[PDB]
RNA sequence: GGGCGUGUGGCGUAGUCAGCGCGCUCCCUUGCAUGGGAGAGGUCUCCGGUUCGAUUCCGGACUCGUCCGCCA
RNA sequence: GGGCGUGUGGCGUAGUCGAGCGCGCUCCCUUGCAUGGGAGAGGUCUCCGGUUCGAUUCCGGACUCGUCCGCCA
RNA sequence: GGUUGCGGCCAUAUCUACCAGAAAGCACCGUUUCCCGUCCGAUCAACUGUAGUUAAGCUGGUAAGAGCCUGACCGAGUAGUGUAGUGGGUGACCAUACGCGAAACUCAGGUGCUGCAAUCU
RNA sequence: GAAGACAUUGUCAGGUGGGGAGUUUGGCUGGGGCGGCACAUCUGUUAAACGAUAACGCAGAUGUCCUAAGGGGGGCUCAUGGAGAACAGAAAUCUCCAGUAGAACAAAAGGGUAAAAGCCCCCUUGAUUUUGAUUUUCAGUGUGAAUACAAACCAUGAAAGUGUGGCCUAUCGAUCCUUUAGUCCCUCGGAAUUUGAGGCUAGAGGUGCCAGAAAAGUUACCACAGGGAUAACUGGCUUGUGGCAGUCAAGCGUUCAUAGCGACAUUGCUUUUUGAUUCUUCGAUGUCGGCUCUUCCUAUCAUACCGAAGCAGAAUUCGGUAA
RNA sequence: GUGAUUUCUGCCCAGUGCUCUGAAUGUCAAAGUGAAGAAAUUCAACCAAGCGCGGGUAAACGGCGGGAGUACUC
RNA sequence: UCGAAUUUGGGUAUAGGGGCGAAAGACUAAUCGAACCAUCUAGUAGCUGGUUCCUGCCGAAGUUUCCCUCAGGAUAGCAGAAGCUCGUAUCAGUUUUAUGAGGUAAAGCGAAUGAUUAGAGGUUCCGGGGUCGAAAUGACCUUGACCUAUUCUCAAACUUUAAAUAUGUAAGAAGUCCUUGUUACUUAAUUGAACGUGGACAUUUGAAUGAAGAGCUUUUAGUGGGCCAUUUUUGGUAAGCAGAACUGGCGAUGCGGGAUGAACCGAACGUAGAGUUAAGGUGCCGGAAUACACGCUCAUCAGACACCACAAAAGGUGUUAGU
């Protein structure tokens, strides 16, 4: 009952996101979005390996759940349910629309035809770029071939090109390697549930002293 | 509406010029006399044979109409007429809001 | 003004029409196309609010049909002499100008002031005629 | 039987034909709408004023 | 259906401004506007009595009357293949004295003072404003500022 | 497929931005006939918004009953 | 052809994952214009698989039944 | 230079937490007969400048302070965009030529200036 | 003989009167009809940073309401949160603190507003008179709405000032006719007085199809002028839907992804389905089905030769060259 | 109007018509009557039939419903 | 069907909104849902068709507003003709300089509004589930809220910021400066406002470029169905679909090229000669190198040129070059 991915691959309209001017639509079929080992720290998983477009294309929510589900399954055979971060970084907020007409013999008694031709909401779809990243996962350097061929498999539920490349950043930071390596030596990152705060030159001394104690500690 | 049955305003009476005290009323039309011109060619024009000889209105739309009030000064009895906006009711009769009060 | 117009399908169920210079009240709607080409027909069914008479008038849809303005207001009574009812407003006002009814509305309401209860009566004005549909009793302010 | 509803196409290429032409601007322009306290007292000003160069050049 | 009111399309144009909204300041009131005056429009959404159509936001006019609260300035408006002549009654919230042509009467000025100054002289005085030139010939040196090669660079992610 | 109406205690329903009557269950009174008073009983179809407050004003959803869906 | 829902003892019918009642008649007691009362029998919850610890109950498939929409000049 | 009265621009002036304030001026402060206003001389009104106090207001300073302001060849000539081609590509879109050119970010600095009149160790 | 000043007859007046006559029976429109109003308007957006800008585009609104919800002045600060106080609790009243508006301003939406444009109090009628000018729509016509003045007469405040309705953007109506107010002025033409009538200036009674006819159907007995500006065939563009084919592989298959299948996804092809559109044809291209007859396509049911199997034989299934 | 014979033709007069020798001020023309006026004229009372009120009529046009309980009953 | 409700001759009666009808709207002289003849009548038509010699010069519109307006008119615009007043300017689909105005593209969300993923630290007179507890405004875990510091992703009807392109004004003689006349306006006041007298400043007189004359008036035709291309853009799955914005075209237009074609590329046209080219080409058709140079590809469906007349996902120790 659902109309093929080609009807509304491309970006041909403006953003039509869920407000209230819209006040009906259906509800997304993604719905988790951060997996695996969530729970980790920073420094576990120091390899990211990114899923990126290539295209200017829209991303079906089904397909983004038919890919996040690959993945994790192949992952979670090969190399163990707690050993990766996968985090789907696009998010469905573009509604699409579908004038429905009438599959009946003899419809055009009762069609009036493209008169009145607005849409009704059917699905919600993830408008990306070029170079725009879909998938991330995060994991030690002892995975990496498993990763690959996890984004390898998950590929093929998607429409247009995507590259596989090996992010040169620590995990899910946005620091190098070496450079949150002489960071982390230091003690101006400090951790989080997931993440890592760092220090900074600015602010009260105080506050700055009560937490990250160990670089003050020189 | 509610409309004050007294009103100071101005009286062009040619000995005030100025305002004075105004009783107001409501307009009313007043009968449509008979031996006034037009009614005397419509008469003439409806004798005979021919039928209904003039237009007659049917596609009524307003619900409304314009409530004119007639004021009268007190001093020299000059009259003057204003009209208001469409109101569905009105009334000349002062029963003044009143705030802090209950329901 | 006292009366206003209304179109024909703009019309419904429960509301109050103008037919033949009397306020009636519909009971019945029904609409028919004239010709296959042509538009529908409606087919009023109305009851007399004073008299209780049924009047049906067809007319095209498109057309305006008179309105009345139907005004229900509260009373309490006074007292029943001579056919006449004498009624008391809020803020104090009375009236004795309307009539008595005459069926056996007008007779449950004549033993009910017989026997003494504290009555509250609607009456109904529609295009300058007026008259008493109704009475209840005050459940509390006795 | 639907048609064109609206549209601008050529009508910049018709007003330019003949051109837009700027208004012709004059010496003394009109006093309609200048405030009438001040037309009042002007005219007098250039009676008076009138009056004085007769004198001078009489 | 459609609507085209007196002031449909206004939202951003009549909005105030960030931060600065509330009560005008006082220099739009000490302000002198003599007839003759060449000013701009630029409307204020905190007065609402003697506003500017949409249409005259940031045109730019000349002062032919002074009331006591407002100024009357004339615009030129293209009404189909020709300018006509509006007359407007703005308060003076709405207007402001335009800058080009206070720096115009600076360079009237001040090119009379030259004029005056060099007529005692006759060293032809050279009046008229040009435009830029192109630039003449320069010997440049490399005492310390011997040149750098620079070659384009590889191809990377960073990402 | 589209449009209209519909849901209130068991029933009839009425209504201002939940009332009675007849049902039910007790009590009391007096026939010829009775009548009265108490109670238990209603998320006003449902869910939101608006509003001091919504049966009432609006939107969305459900159920049911209707009326059209024609010329070739 | 397609869609939607349905399936309980001989019959009708109640089922939140932890098969009851009524009707038919088995027996006994009880008696005109033939009753009542008391103990009875009676299901593979349409069937087949998976989940659970155990599915009438949850899910998937099949069968069956009942509704709704559908050719041309 | 401090303070007061009236200001202009309206945070470099605001906010948070502390510290300091000679002199003068403001201020808190004392009082209810009169004018006046309140449930309440708390606000407002009036009287005294006396009985007192810098505790507060106010002013200034401090803070790897929040905010705000300025600048940068900091990001970045990046994103975007006007013009051109019988350019590439199935397409989506993308390079090049002649031009214009951001915002976020990062870093550095700053934290009221001033007009008129009066008055002050 | 009967009847008799009654019938009859004549002229007016009321009723009845499709038996008959005359006429009418909107427009837009992805053909027309039904539906809706995109027909007079308003807010935001589409709208592409001056202005203008369409669709039966999207989200909504108007035919009202208000003697205060208008005008002037004075005092005060709101939503909310925290901490307290008998009954008193989630919500009654009182007190303090924080509070850039997160409230309120009649309504739809968008702007605007903090010693206010909000809340409370005091006084009022400028929601008045006389005609001009200007802005929007625009032909620079009308109507509606609005802006700034002039000449009066007022309100308010100590005053500066402010006020010609509603904080701003919507909230509405020609000619003819009737009627009211003013001037108590002009005319009734042989001359006067008084009624009556007609004029001048300013309003009201209304046309919502909103620059403004007085208006029910049917025609399969039908007619005329036209139209491929316009529908019902084929053909053409498109392929949602229909049909057919792939890729990936979670699973089914005792075990085993792929012998045979194959979920969640996703890429296509075809014009033997039905839609969508209106390009051609309305001075006509004979629109069901069947019978008859020829040829073409292959996406192969059988026959020929083969490959694979969960092919022992028999039977069967999948696939290739093949029309 | 129905359409030989045979056998039957049920219920309903609310509506639309049709029809009354009923009862009689509600609607109520012209002429006529009265009042006011100087008259044109204005205002009232009175006011025929028909409408309106009250009956009849279906071999007149026509019409012939729902909810509960146990075909039946309410 | 054929002895009668039979068939039929002649005479006679009924005539057009009339006749006659065992009823079909049948028949009424080949005419009937109102006969025929003549006249009114050359009835009207916003509708279809046609509209008669040559050459020269200029040369459109399918757009604004109103209309029972939507196949039509009026009005404005576009066009022609007649000119008139002057003689290089009170010009300009252009640039520069100076100065405004805007809220799109972009960007932002550890900035307001709204949406939204994930943990962390806290708050329980201040939640809910379990377990331990006599119970406890008890405890321990877990899960929800709220707060604090973070984190991932977004907005046509969100925004602090904010382009490019378009867009207003100015670049003097109708100017600047000095002095002092008028007034019933205005000021406390010759204070100011406006218009003036007299005097000074001239060709670099106030940026560039070009001017082909500049300005003005009257009158009237046709038109008021448009369509296509690039870019921006709306509805739609899409369309040789429907609807907008700027420009250029076709219509109205031939010529060279795209084999062919309204719109594409090049270029716009008096009659000829010579030369050179544009776009496109140079094996032969076919005018022009079977030129030169470096590589790649062998297809048992090769490929061969924009608009344009199609092909994708996925694969291949085919072959080549790379990381
Ligand atoms: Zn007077």
């Amino acid at each position: 009952a659902r109309r093929p991915a080609r009807c509304y691959r491309y970006q041909k309209n403006k953003p039509y996101p869920k407000s209230r001017y819209n006040r009906a639509v259906p509800d997304s079929k993604i719905r988790i979005y951060d997996l695996g080992k969530k729970k980790a720290t920073v420094d576990e998983f120091p390899l990211c390996v990114h899923l990126v477009s290539n295209e200017l294309e829209q991303l079906s929510s089904e397909a983004l759940e038919a890919a996040r589900i690959c993945a994790n399954k192949y992952m979670t055979t090969v190399s163990g349910r707690d050993a990766f971060h996968l985090r789907v970084r696009v998010h469905p907020f573009h509604v699409l629309r579908i004038n429905k007409m009438l599959s009946c013999a003899g419809a055009d008694r009762l069609q009036q035809g493209m008169r009145g031709a607005w849409g009704k909401p059917h699905g919600l779809a993830a408008r990306v770029d070029i170079g725009q990243i879909i998938f991330s996962v995060r994991t030690k350097d002892s995975n990496k071939d498993v990763v690959v061929e996890g984004l390898r498999r998950a590929r093929y539920k998607f429409p247009g090109q995507q590259k596989i490349i090996l992010s040169k950043k620590w995990g899910f930071t946005n620091l190098d390697r070496p450079e949150y390596l002489k960071k982390r030596e230091a003690g101006e990152v400090k951790d989080d549930g997931a993440f890592v705060k760092f220090l900074s030159k600015k602010g009260s001394l105080e506050n700055n002293i009560r937490e990250f104690p160990e670089y003050f500690a020189a | 509406v509610n409309v004050p049955k007294t009103r100071k305003t101005y009286c062009k009476g040619k000995t005030c010029r100025k305002h004075t005290q105004h009783k107001v009323t409501q307009y009313k039309a007043g009968k449509a006399s008979l031996f006034a011109q037009g009614k005397r060619r419509y008469d003439r024009k409806q004798s005979g044979f021919g039928g209904q000889t003039k237009p007659v209105f049917h596609k009524k739309a307003k619900t409304t109409k314009k409530v004119v009030l007639r004021l009268e000064c007190v001093k020299c009895k000059t009259r003057a007429q204003l009209t208001l906006k469409r109101c569905k009711h009105f009334e000349l009769g002062g029963e003044k809001k009143q705030k802090g009060q209950a329901l | 003004s006292a009366t206003y117009p209304m179109q024909c399908s703009a019309l419904r169920k429960n509301g109050f029409v103008v037919i033949k210079s009397r306020p009636c009240k519909i009971v019945d709607m029904s609409t028919s196309k004239t010709g296959k080409h042509g538009h529908a027909k409606v087919h009023l069914v109305a009851i007399d609010i004073f008299t209780g008479k049924k009047l049906e008038d067809l007319s095209p849809s498109t057309h305006n049909m008179e309105v009345p303005v139907v005004k229900r207001n509260e009373y309490q009574l006074l007292d029943i002499d001579d056919g006449f009812l004498s009624l008391m407003n809020m803020d104090g006002d009375t009236k004795d100008d309307v009539k008595a009814p005459e069926g056996e509305l007008g007779d449950s309401l004549q033993t009910a002031f017989d026997e003494g209860k504290d009555l509250m009566v609607t009456i109904i004005s529609a295009m300058g005629e007026e008259a008493a549909i109704s009475f209840k009793e005050a459940a509390r302010t006795d | 039987a639907k048609s064109k509803n609206h549209t601008a196409h050529n009508q910049t290429r018709k007003a330019h034909r003949n051109g837009i032409k700027k208004p012709k601007t004059y010496k003394y322009p009109s006093l309609k709408g200048v405030d009438p306290k001040f037309r009042r007292n002007h005219k007098h000003a250039l009676h008076g004023t009138a009056k004085a160069l007769a004198a001078a050049k009489k | 259906g459609k609507s085209h009111g007196y002031r449909s399309r206004t939202r951003y144009m009549f909005q105030r401004d960030f931060r600065k909204h509330g009560a005008v300041h006082l220099s739009t009131y000490l302000k002198v506007y003599k007839v003759g005056d060449i000013v701009d429009i630029k409307a204020n959404g905190s007065i609402q009595k003697g506003m500017p159509h949409k249409f005259y936001q940031g045109k730019t006019g000349v002062v032919y009357n002074v009331t006591k609260s407002s100024v009357g300035v004339i615009i030129n408006k293209m009404v189909g293949n020709r300018y006509l002549e509006k007359r407007l009654n703005l308060r003076v919230e709405h207007i402001k004295h335009s800058k080009c042509r206070q720096e115009f009467l600076e360079r009237v000025k001040a090119n009379a003072a030259k004029r005056a100054e060099a007529k005692a002289q006759g060293v032809a005085v050279q009046l008229k404003r040009q435009p830029a030139q192109p630039r003449e010939s320069r010997i440049v040196s490399t005492e310390g500022n011997v040149p750098q090669t620079l070659a384009p660079v590889p191809y990377e992610t960073f990402i």
